[PDB]
């Protein structure tokens, strides 16, 4: 059902999403990690998902799951049962079962062949081997995965057998080009149009199609070599015709085959992924000392004490040991031991959440073969944490007894305390709010009585489709605030926890709500939008208090995340962002090209036509009560806006069902035949150019009419659509069986069809319709209607895509199904839970980072993209220095101040701008409303003036802030920019 | 002579501010006259944008000396008095043109981006949406120039922040677009230049033209004249009187002489009809008009 | 004479010219003054562009004036 | 002395940079061949982005290194 995987389909596919189904996945293991990953992949959708434990739930299991209660602690049932009813809350359509069979090295492995992926939690090392070793010999072999996390570490294994095939390497879509120049040589050369370069690749394949002169290479496969930005290299032409024009190429993708090892053999020499250029080396360092706490809780049976200094030593040592042993023979980090030693029993929340979100992206990647696997091996950590807690005592890091013990461990009891305490204010609900909110929860924040407070606003409601990304809300719950309903759901998991939610929306005209002294209050802001204007808006706002700022942007499986400090780091400001590029209206209106052309001009024609008239008109008859007294103006010669159009369409109003049907059979025989006609008659085939170059040259394609004919499904929906569409805004009801083909089939049998080829005319139609009793209030009144594209009835979407077929088919291109047009009109951004759920990992670990006032350098940005998959970390940017004259400078930080007074006037504010910082201004503006510019006439008596007067404040606002200029050292030349000043209307 | 006392008054009208928008205690905006994005002034209430302020300011003092200023064509601006994103601009059709003595509102607004991206410009003296004065205008006043127009083509037929601005941008649409043989701006057509079919499709569209702004740049303007530019209108118009008489005494014959033709005679009739209808209104509405 | 200049790029060119100056020398002679291509060098004085062959006073130009640049023509 | 830079989605370019030519016009030579602006592409190295004016003496790149292009993304 689409209802439900409108988003999916477009991250995945069709094949994908078939291939999704008919799957069984086992699972082995439910602590935290289980429980997310678990999450996850139901909210994927398999069909069945087999799960697995043998232990029992305890208190201390409460700090890191969320789903268990203090019921089921005490009747010590097996986490595999206690949690299978609300995993199945999630998605009806999945199959969920548990088990419990003990597993050993003498446990048949036979029945596990019944999935086609296992993944393995908290798993002895030996017995994975051997699962591993019988999984690959499978025929077929049986993908298999195992992850683990201790304290602040993890590790990522992966193997899909000897040999594996991926039929997309990267899933962006092929490019298309056009040809300029082919030349007749060995090998041949073809030459890009002006500009657009081609941006291809040597050694990637093409297909070709619609070439004059050179028709044999239509339909066949070349490989490319590059030789400039415009030009390449291609097979031998010498023996073809010579290129008279045309020719379009898009690239071909090709499947691609992988390879891996056994488990045991990258034990030797682990295949890891580079995150961090600046320590490549580190990885290997990880994985031997991973190896000797393996080998240390093999030898021991148990994980080493924290603060015992005899096991540090031991296990040091067992990694010299190790380390030697390995083939490349790396060096030993003792503080990393030391590290380890010290959080082995250690649990993190956020980490787990990151890695079970590419663990799941992971599964997919097995289980469809989508995109390109990680091969062979991955480690997380978040040693920052701990890098500036230099020499800490183990006491803080024992437990108490409460859910927070393992973060204690992780973190110390004054860390947790201080996040207790925290005010923290979140903007936006979307499917990364609701992550957020779960792992706040599971780390305890604002929990204290005393202090520690969030807030939530958003105004959107809860929608069907949202629920398969959004999953703190029920399908029971569609039309309902989404501030409350997460805030419940959150409070169940934890009842500590204090939340304030709204329903409020950010915006400039909303600021009196949220004033300054409500963001000093607060202590951090958190962003989840989905635009930018509001992250601008945001970003501004909070310059002017001086706090840090979170954000984070994601698409399909791509995101980004960025820290901002103050005095620090710069604004997200600082950057441009890409903005969304326009074809030239020409193309569009005349000579479109692609798809999404016909598709734009679909939606603008329905626009202009069920929008903008039907308000025009209700306007026009809003301002003018008679329209006898509208045509006695008109008679005496006034001028009126607007009023040729409203004139022409209130005579051409349809009164009746069989009006509506013929009206909208002129407009298809309009839109459809006559302009083709004209382009003709203006523009004939064979004209030239001064270079005699043919006018219907690509990209240009001549365009074809085409005549009506009912028997086309494409003509029946469009009728239907257009007729429905017309009978809702002309307000004039119908019945569905109207719609009948037979019906609309006699009503169109007696209309005929015009060929093809002021004031006076109006005013007679005018009359007309007056004495023709045409002229009543009812029919001063239009519907209008607004763009739906949740409404699977109103045939918005049905209607702009049959004429997007239509207007395609008019230049004979391929057209396109419901579904693409859909995303295409609307704009839906592609997204799924697993690059969510990395990211809210990545905020929640950086939080803690703000929270402990770290300096500038342990705070890392994160870019990545699942799809290859590529994972980077850098440092953020650093403030910049920005000097002006004299060596004053100034940094996005600052803002100046300026006390007045009641009698305050502008030459007293310039005079005390020059005394106090020294330099004099040139310019004044609030805002974007001018103050004073002596350019401008009259403006020099403007410094005789009280600044309460020429402000015009609120009595709310005892300040404002002004944007101020001074002039460049040197004329001819841009005034400096300066600082914005903070003027005081007294003391 | 007359020449020079023309440039000398209208030197001092060349540019000006105007109250167009107030506010009432609640912010609301009330628009005093009519404007083309009003939406869009109303929606855009971000003040965030400063960097457009200090280009809007250094341009203001180039735009004060240095627009240009003749008897054949001149420009006129006005600007509201407390915001400053908000343009008319008033272009008249220079001499040697079927625009002689023409006048054309433009209405132009400074995105919040500004100058990352080029400023709106639209045409509102369209006779509504009624006439296609130009193969690179529209009814609807949008116009077809790649510079403006933020798409692939070329770097140097881009808006660039550090070198367009925008009294450039007004300077091109002078001797590019309100040329003189405007229907040999369409492409395709310059090529059967010297050709008698192309010669006589020109003079059709020039009649065409013709008619269209003696109907809807002098008569329509001198009727309603828009608030900013009223005196602008009328104290230009007094002082031409005579001239434009004379000029439009002499369209009327020049389009006569084509009306033994039979490819284009029937649309020469109609031209002429029309043109000598509109003439007539026209000859007292100068008569009428006071000093 | 001189005449001054503003061109896209701001700076006021000034060099000297002649009355009888024909367009056909300044194409070649402010060529490499910015590199301008010669079909890239379409200016207006009295708003108006200009024509090859006629000299400056026969649109009867004064000395020092100032006229300006422009570049070429494309559509939608 | 050559230089690679990937991008995000494999995108793998080879480009030619001397060690004192300057960041910006580092980030013009791409230009030639991609079109995106300057100002909107940020470039990163060994996990320190470049600031605006340096040269690649300044952040020690050698031959045959590997940069890497980023953008942000909006969606949520
Ligand atoms: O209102 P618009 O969306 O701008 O569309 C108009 C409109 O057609 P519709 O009423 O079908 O929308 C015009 O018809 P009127 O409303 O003025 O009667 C029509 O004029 P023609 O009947 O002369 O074709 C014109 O087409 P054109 O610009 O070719 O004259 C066409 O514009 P688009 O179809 O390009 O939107
Ligand atoms: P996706 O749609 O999952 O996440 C975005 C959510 O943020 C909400 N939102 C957008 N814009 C605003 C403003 N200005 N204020 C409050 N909330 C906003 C959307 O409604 C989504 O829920």
């Amino acid at each position: 059902d689409d209802a439900l995987y409108s988003r999916q389909r477009y991250v995945l596919g069709d094949t994908a999403m078939q291939k999704m189904a008919k799957s069984h996945v086992f699972l082995s293991g439910m602590g935290g990690l289980g429980l997310e990953i678990a999450k996850n992949l139901v909210l994927a959708g398999i069909k069945a998902v087999t799960i697995h434990d043998t232990e029992k739930c305890q208190a201390w299991d409460l700090g890191t799951n969320f789903f268990l209660s203090e019921d089921d602690v005490v009747n010590k049932r097996n986490r595999a049962e206690a949690v299978l009813k609300h995993i199945a809350e999630l998605n009806p359509y999945v199959h969920v079962t548990s088990s419990s069979v003990p597993f050993n090295e003498t446990t048949d492995l036979s029945f596990l062949d019944k999935y086609q992926c296992v993944v393995l939690t908290e798993m002895k090392l030996p017995l994975q081997k051997k699962i591993n070793d019988f999984c690959r010999s499978q025929c077929p072999p049986i993908k298999f995965i195992s992850a683990d996390v201790h304290g602040i570490w993890s590790r990522l294994f992966c193997d899909f057998g000897d040999e594996f095939e991926v039929l997309d390497t990267t899933g962006e879509e092929p490019k298309e080009i056009f040809i300029s120049n082919i030349t007749q040589a060995n090998p041949g050369i073809v030459t890009c149009l002006e500009n657009h370069p081609h941006k291809l690749e040597t050694g990637q394949f093409l297909t070709f199609r619609e070439i004059n002169g050179m028709t044999g290479l239509n339909g066949s496969i070349q490989q490319i070599t590059v030789i400039s930005p415009f030009s390449f290299s291609i097979g031998d032409t010498t023996e073809l015709e010579p290129y008279l024009h045309g020719g379009i190429a898009v690239q071909v993708k090709t499947p691609k085959t992988v390879f891996f090892e056994s488990l045991e053999r990258q034990l030797k020499h682990p295949k890891c992924l580079i995150v961090d250029f600046s320590n490549p080396e580190a990885p290997l360092e990880i994985h031997t000392a991973m190896l000797a706490l393996d080998q240390f809780q093999e030898k021991y049976s148990r994980k080493p004490n924290v603060g015992c200094q005899q096991d540090s030593e031991e296990l040091l040592k067992l990694a010299t040991s190790i380390s030697e042993t390995l083939e490349e023979k790396p060096d030993v980090n003792a503080d990393i031991v030391h590290w380890l030693s010290w959080t082995a029993q250690g649990f993190l929340s956020p980490l787990a959440a990151a890695v079970g979100g590419v663990a799941s992206q992971e599964v997919l990647k097995a289980v469809t073969g989508k995109f390109s696997p990680l091969c062979q091996w991955l480690y997380l950590e978040a040693a920052d944490i701990v890098e500036s807690l230099g020499k800490p005592e183990c006491e803080e890091f024992l437990p108490r007894g409460d859910r927070y013990d393992a973060l204690r461990a992780c973190i110390g009891d004054t860390l947790c305390q201080k996040l207790q305490n925290l005010n923290i204010f979140l903007v936006g609900c979307g499917a990364i709010g609701c992550e957020m909110l779960k792992n706040f929860a599971l780390l305890g924040v604002g929990t204290s009585k005393e202090k520690g407070m969030i807030t939530v606003t958003d105004p959107d409601l809860i929608e069907k489709s949202n629920l398969n990304r959004q999953f703190l809300f029920r399908p029971h719950h569609i039309q309902k605030p989404k501030s409350y309903t997460a805030a419940d759901a959150t409070l169940k998991i934890n009842s500590q926890i204090k939340i304030d939610a709204h329903l409020n929306k950010v915006c400039p005209t909303t600021e009196t709500i949220y004033n300054d002294e409500f963001y000093t209050k607060q202590d951090v802001i958190i962003t989840a939008l989905d635009n930018v204007e509001a992250r601008r808006y945001v970003d501004s706002r909070c310059l002017a208090n001086l706090r840090p700022l979170l954000d984070s942007g994601t698409m399909g499986t791509k995101g980004h995340t960025e820290v901002i400090v103050p005095h620090l780091t710069e604004s997200y400001n600082s950057h441009r962002d890409p903005p969304e590029e326009e074809i030239p209206f020409s193309t569009l209106k005349s000579f479109p090209a692609a798809i999404e052309h016909t598709i734009q001009w679909a939606r603008d024609k329905f626009e202009s036509s069920f929008s903008h008239k039907p308000s025009l008109f209700n306007k026009f008859w809003q301002t003018y009560s008679s329209a006898e007294e509208v045509l006695q103006k008109i008679q005496s010669g006034h001028s009126l806006e607007g009023c040729f159009q409203v004139i022409k369409l209130l005579s051409r109003r349809p009164r009746n069902w069989s009006q509506c049907v013929e009206l909208a059979r002129l407009k298809f025989e309009k839109y459809f035949n006559h302009k083709a006609l004209q382009l003709l008659h203006c523009f004939p085939l064979d004209i030239r150019l001064k270079d005699g170059s043919l006018f219907w040259q690509s990209p240009k394609r001549p365009p074809s009419p085409i005549k009506f004919d009912l028997n086309e499904p494409l003509h029946l929906s469009f009728l239907q659509n257009a007729a429905k569409l017309y009978a809702t805004v002309y307000c004039i009801p119908f019945a569905e069986e109207d719609l009948s083909a037979d019906a609309l089939l006699n009503i169109l049998s007696e209309v005929k069809i015009q060929e093809f080829k002021d004031e006076r005319n109006a005013i007679f139609q005018l009359e007309k319709a007056i004495l023709s009793n045409e002229a009543t209030k009812s029919d001063l009144q239009m519907a209008v209607l607004s763009f739906e594209k949740d409404d699977d009835h109103n045939g918005h979407i049905d209607f702009i895509t049959a004429a997007s077929n239509l207007r395609a088919k008019m230049y004979s291109i391929e057209p396109a199904d419901r579904f693409k047009t859909k995303r295409i009109a609307g704009k839906i951004i592609p997204a799924i839970a697993t690059t969510t759920a990395t990211v809210s990992g990545l905020v929640a670990l950086e939080m803690i980072k703000v929270t402990g006032g770290y300096p500038f350098e342990a705070y890392k940005n994160c870019f990545l993209n699942l799809a290859i998959p590529i994972v980077v970390f850098t440092e953020t940017t650093e403030v910049r220095k920005t000097k002006i004259r004299n060596g004053i400078s100034f940094t996005i930080w600052d803002r100046w101040t300026v006390h007045g007074k009641e009698d305050f006037t502008l030459l007293d504010f310039i005079n005390a701008v020059k005394e106090k910082y020294g330099i004099e201004p040139t310019m004044v503006v609030q805002g974007v409303k001018m103050l004073y510019v002596p350019v401008m006439p009259g403006h020099a008596k403007r410094l005789k003036l009280t600044m309460h007067k020429l402000v015009k404040p609120t009595t709310e606002k005892k300040y404002v802030d002004l944007t101020v200029s001074f002039a460049p050292d040197i004329d001819g030349d841009e005034d400096l920019p300066g600082p914005p000043v903070r003027y005081y209307f007294s003391h | 002579s007359l020449e020079e006392k023309y440039v000398a008054v209208m030197k001092k009208l060349q540019f000006d501010t105007f109250e167009m928008v107030s506010e009432d205690e609640d912010g609301k905006l009330g628009f005093k006259v009519n404007y083309h994005y009003m939406s869009q002034v109303k929606n855009a209430n971000d003040a965030n944008s400063a960097a457009r302020a200090r280009r809007l300011a250094q341009e203001a003092v180039t735009l004060s000396t240095s627009l240009p200023l003749s008897s054949s064509s001149s420009v006129f601006v006005r600007c509201d008095e407390e915001r400053l994103d908000i343009m008319k601009v008033l272009i008249t059709g220079p001499a040697d043109t079927p625009y002689a003595n023409g006048c054309f509102e433009f209405d132009v607004y400074f995105p919040q981006d500004y100058p990352s991206s080029p400023p709106l410009v639209n045409l509102e003296t369209t006779g509504g949406h009624s006439v296609r004065f130009n193969p690179n205008l529209y009814n609807d006043g949008k116009v077809c120039l790649s510079i403006l127009n933020t798409w692939h083509g070329r770097p140097e037929e881009k808006w660039n922040p550090q070198t367009s601005s925008f009294l450039q941008v007004l300077v091109s649409v002078q001797s590019l677009i309100l040329v003189a043989e405007p229907y040999f701006n369409e492409p395709g057509y310059e090529r059967s230049r010297g050709t008698p079919s192309g010669t006589q499709s020109s003079r059709e569209y020039d009649g065409n033209i013709r008619q269209a702004t003696v109907k809807w740049a002098m008569l329509e303007q001198i009727r309603n004249p828009s608030p900013c530019f009223k005196e602008v209108i009328h104290k230009h118009f007094y002082l031409k009187r005579v001239e434009i008489m004379a000029q439009c005494e002499e369209w009327i014959a020049d389009i006569q002489q084509y009306s033994s033709d039979k490819r284009v005679g029937r649309t020469m009739s109609h031209h002429a009809a029309a043109l000598k209808r509109h003439t007539a209104q026209l000859r007292e509405e100068l008569l009428k008009l006071p000093c | 004479m001189q005449i001054f200049v503003k061109t896209l790029t701001g700076k006021t060119i000034t060099l000297e010219v002649e009355p009888s100056d024909t367009i056909e020398n300044v194409k070649a002679k402010i060529q490499d003054k910015e590199g301008i291509p010669p079909d890239q060098q379409r200016l207006i004085f009295a708003g108006k562009q200009l024509e090859d062959g006629r000299t400056l006073s026969d649109y009867n130009i004064q000395k020092e004036s100032t006229l300006h640049l422009v570049l070429r023509l494309r559509g939608a």
